[PDB]
């Protein structure tokens, strides 16, 4: 039979077949109880709306994520979510069908072990597979060697390989993503008068963020250029009207990734983690890694990223290399293209968690060699 | 309705058409610059080898 | 629709730009492929001068 | 037929049928297993790369001498460095040809016998033989007398020869070579 590719992610679950070219559903990924009280009898109103159906009915409900920061902090909510997927948006049952999760790198185990548990014993699957979501990143690029920086919307994380051999020690793993860019670009929004407070305005939030930031190619000088012209301001309608214009607060907010002392974080940007990652590896694959430098994940689709990321880099490494960014247009499905490649291969039908192994060792199955 | 179906329709098509165009476009882009780097190490050994 | 005319509109407007971009990649492609021939033709006189 | 003029010697192999100028292959003498964990499904990642393919992966390989100074320390290594010098630099089956190997002098008689026993049952060579590293060396001189200081890259040795009669009291053995050098 074929292999159920789901990707749990944050923000967007994106899920479909094996061996095709896109998820056969995208939806966003929280749970919505309603918060009035409801006078109307009779209107068949359900207790938990989610998927996006949330996303229509936003207005009277209160979303909230199941997905932190990679790590699940609600698991009621997650299993509502898992089971939606199933049997709303695909129509499967889970009894025929393997299943491929992905995870971020360093993650706490407790969490990846009540995946799997509960992924065999409340949808009883007949086999699971957990996958670190760079290695995936780097299939769809159809590659076999390269750093690849993982910017989704929970957490930004920097895998290493080369030749297929990764490099656990080089991981570097950080926690600003596109959520705290959306919290910021909410919070810089109140300099010109909008106020955006409910958890179902952060979606309008987004929504902006999405449609009109972009990331500046130098930031002095754009800041200079928006604070003396007006070529920059470009307007947007909200859900209801009154129009809002958007300032220097439209490559501000993006901006945070190159400067994580925005958001108050001590770390350095997404430019010189790269460096870093790429310095503690060995001294004979650095000219591999500088030339095949990747690029995934949604956060990673501002426009002129690829530009900026580059110069950076430039700029921090020897002269001599050559610094290359691979930016694919499809950056946004990589991980589950890559998810959907690794499944469809023969040499990988033997990897899978068979449930009889599960029945023998337990959850902790999954940190042994079926890893 | 039916102009707007025909202008759904219409932009529809225009937008798959760039969009295909575009992506063609970026791997022929892809493969040139190939040939512009694995050229440079080319000069490069040559030049190692003349000096 | 209104709103689904307005989408369709900004559809093809951005099919459009990306269309401007293919002629801009299509010049990238033609000015790389000649580097690529340029780069064959000063390969082969370095290697010349090297035998 | 042709007899293989191989030379084990200690940093670079070198080998090549009889009768020719320059070695045919000539190759650094490292096996060295990948230390990493490894990812990619299906990349036809292989347990041992030996030979000058470990000098092109050498980022995520450890690489270790199979001779440390003249001797052999690691049998199994020096015959997988053997089997693929005879079956992928020269691609000739070592049953139809006869081996000329190359020992430094004063080394220790098992390390021969071994090395010997080594070409006789596994590569199955029809005849084998082998020769002091210094008189060779004054072979090719052209010469019938000298004193040759051979200064390998394991072992640095001083073979005096006078018409044809090799000094056997008069051989100066020293350890010092290019691997300390490079240390
Ligand atoms: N076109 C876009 N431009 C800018 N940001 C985007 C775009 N699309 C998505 N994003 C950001 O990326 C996030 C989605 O990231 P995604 O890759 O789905 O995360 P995950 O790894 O959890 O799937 C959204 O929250 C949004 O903030
Ligand atoms: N051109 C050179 N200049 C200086 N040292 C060299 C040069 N070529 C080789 N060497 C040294 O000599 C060693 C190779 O010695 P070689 O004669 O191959 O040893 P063997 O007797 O085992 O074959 C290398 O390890 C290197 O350190
Ligand atoms: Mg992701
Ligand atoms: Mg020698």
């Amino acid at each position: 039979t074929t292999a159920l590719v789901c990707d749990n992610g944050s923000g967007l679950v994106k899920a479909g077949f094996a061996g095709d070219d896109a998820p056969r559903a995208v939806f966003p990924s929280i749970v919505g109880r309603p918060r009035h009280q409801g006078v109307m009898v009779g209107m068949g109103q359900k207790d938990s709306y989610v998927g996006d159906e949330a996303q229509s009915k936003r207005g009277i409900l209160t979303l909230k994520y199941p997905i932190e920061h990679g790590i699940i902090t609600n698991w009621d909510d997650m299993e509502k979510i898992w089971h939606h997927t199933f049997y709303n948006e695909l129509r499967v049952a889970p009894e025929e069908h393997p299943t491929l999760l992905t995870e971020a790198p360093l993650n706490p185990k407790a969490n990846r072990e009540k995946m799997t548990q509960i992924m065999f014993e409340t949808f009883n699957v007949p086999a699971m597979y957990v996958a670190i979501q760079a290695v995936l990143s780097l299939y769809a690029s159809g590659r076999t060697t390269g750093i690849v920086l993982d910017s989704g919307d929970g957490v930004t994380h920097n895998v290493p390989i080369y030749e297929g051999y990764a490099l656990p020690h080089a991981i570097m793993r950080l926690d600003l993503a596109g959520r705290d860019l959306t919290d910021y670009l909410m919070k810089i929004l109140t300099e010109r008068g909008y106020s955006f407070v409910t958890t179902a305005e952060r979606e309008i939030v987004r929504d902006i963020k999405e449609k009109l930031c972009y990331v500046a190619l130098d930031f002095e000088n754009e800041m200079a250029t928006a604070a003396s012209s007006s070529s920059l301001e470009k307007s947007y309608e909200l859900p209801d009207g009154q129009v809002i214009t958007i300032g220097n607060e439209r490559f501000r907010c993006p901006e945070t990734l190159f400067q994580p002392s925005f958001i108050g974080m001590e770390s350095a940007g997404i430019h010189e983690t790269t460096y870093n990652s790429i310095m503690k590896c060995d001294i004979d694959i650095r000219k591999d890694l500088y030339a095949n430098n990747v690029l995934s994940g949604g956060t990673t689709m501002y426009p002129g990223i690829a530009d900026r990321m580059q110069k950076e880099i430039t700029a921090l490494a020897p002269s001599t290399m050559k610094i290359k960014i691979i930016a694919p247009p499809e950056r946004k499905y990589s991980v589950w293209i890559g998810g959907s490649i690794l499944a469809s291969l023969s040499t990988f039908q033997q990897m899978w968690i068979s449930k009889q192994e599960y029945d023998e060792a337990g959850p902790s199955i999954v940190h042994r060699k079926c890893f | 309705l039916k102009d707007a179906q025909e202008k759904l329709e219409l932009a529809e098509k225009k937008a798959t058409d760039a969009e295909a165009d575009v992506a063609s476009l970026n791997r022929r882009i892809q493969l040139v610059e190939e040939e512009l780097d694995r050229a440079q190490e080319r000069l490069a050994t040559a030049l190692q080898k003349l000096e």
